[PDB]
């Protein structure tokens, strides 16, 4: 195992200064990563993998062999969120956050919308199979329940399906922040589910602060998505690019916001809306503390700008 | 056989009835009134007209 480095993207989203406040290890907080699965025994990941589930071919399995990553993409995304802060490898934005690895994509990194929607349902239900065990309407942030507080989707497609949207609406109503990749076609607008109003569309910047040419435009926020070093199977590391790599940086920043807020107040913040520019909502906070690149204000390249965890957490706790 | 997702009125839809058109149930959602089914490709027309069926969408 190599000695630990902090990848450039982690530095760029201003994560390291937050860690003295929280590394995301607040017990009610989990991040569900809907992807190709995870190298669950990776030495730089294992301690943070709280649940491993698979929805491939429409059957839900919690077997380790079914949830294991056969591609690499999920292991890479998870490491950008939650790689451990230790003597080895890399370090995530939220290096103490619990991860639910939900395998919705196969060995190819390809997936059906049906399996993705089932994955979102599993993130809401959690290990206990019930969304709201005590029936109080509080799901995300309720310490009696085991739902995820963030759903991270480094994936997308061109179709807007009614049932998939209904499932996004259910996650949003559970109080879950939904984050998804803008897509990699250089298109004028984001893929789905990123394009839904309930979902944060995430575009990719490079290490010069330029938007990546492949990045689908009109995102909500942007984040490091070119030359991203992270965990990769088996028990190794790899450098990749894509809006899939930008996505987890934002999901990690959200995880730090909600962890820090719960640590201080014993509740989480509302998800908020695309237009929000207050300090009263997760998305409002993301928008007003983002580093506003390009033309003043929200622009079709950067969205509101590059997320910054240090400022976001201060805005949340202020 | 093709995989489709049916949006239903739970009060008016019967999952056992998909057999009638040559299909079978793959997954019944717990959080939305929808079901994933495998049906013969030529049966999508019939499925659309079933009791309780509001929408049929292809798997994307
Ligand atoms: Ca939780
Ligand atoms: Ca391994
Ligand atoms: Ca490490
Ligand atoms: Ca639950
Ligand atoms: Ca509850
Ligand atoms: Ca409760
Ligand atoms: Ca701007
Ligand atoms: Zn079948």
């Amino acid at each position: 195992q190599p000695a630990q480095t902090i990848p450039w993207g982690i530095e760029r989203v201003k994560a390291p200064s937050v860690w003295s406040i929280t590394d995301g290890s607040v017990s009610v907080i989990q991040v569900a990563v809907l992807d190709t699965g995870v190298d669950y025994d990776h030495p730089d990941l294992a301690a943070n993998i709280a649940w491993c589930v698979s929805t491939l071919r429409g059957k839900v399995s919690t077997k380790l062999r079914d949830c294991a990553d056969q591609n690499g993409h999920g292991t890479h995304v998870i490491g950008t969120i939650a790689a451990l802060n230790n003597d080895i490898g890399v370090v995530g934005v939220a290096p103490g956050v619990q991860i639910y690895s939900v395998r919705v994509l196969d060995a190819r990194g390809s997936g059906s919308y049906s399996d993705i929607a089932i994955g979102i349902e599993q993130a809401i239900l959690g290990p206990d199979g019930v969304a709201d065990k005590d029936g109080d309407g509080i799901i995300a942030g309720d310490p009696d329940d085991d739902a995820a507080e963030v759903i991270s989707m480094s994936l997308g497609g061109p179709a807007d399906d009614s049932y998939l949207y209904d499932m996004i609406i259910q996650a949003y109503n559970a109080g879950i922040v939904i984050v998804a990749a803008s897509g990699n076609e250089g298109a004028p607008s984001p893929s789905y589910p990123a394009a839904y109003p309930e979902v944060i569309a995430v575009g990719a910047i490079d290490s010069n602060d330029n938007i990546a040419s492949f990045s689908n435009r009109q995102p909500e926020v942007s984040a490091p998505g070119v030359d991203i070093l992270s965990t990769y199977p088996d028990d190794s590391y790899e450098t990749l690019m894509g809006t899939a790599m930008a996505t987890p940086h934002v999901s990690g920043v959200v995880a730090l916001i909600q962890a820090a807020y719960y640590q201080k107040y014993g509740k989480i913040l509302p998800v908020g809306t695309f237009d929000d520019i207050s300090k009263n909502t997760v998305r409002g906070i993301l928008h007003i503390t983002a580093d506003d690149l390009g033309p003043t204000g929200w622009d079709a390249d950067y969205g509101y700008g590059v997320v910054r965890a240090a400022l976001a957490v201060q805005a949340a706790l202020g | 056989t093709i995989r489709v997702i049916v949006s239903v009125d739970k009060a008016k839809f019967n999952p056992h009835e998909v057999l009638g058109i040559g299909g079978h149930i793959v997954y019944q959602f717990k959080l939305i009134p929808a079901v994933v089914v495998d049906v013969p490709a030529n049966a999508v027309g019939k499925l659309k007209k079933m009791p309780g069926v509001e929408k049929v969408e292809f798997d994307h």
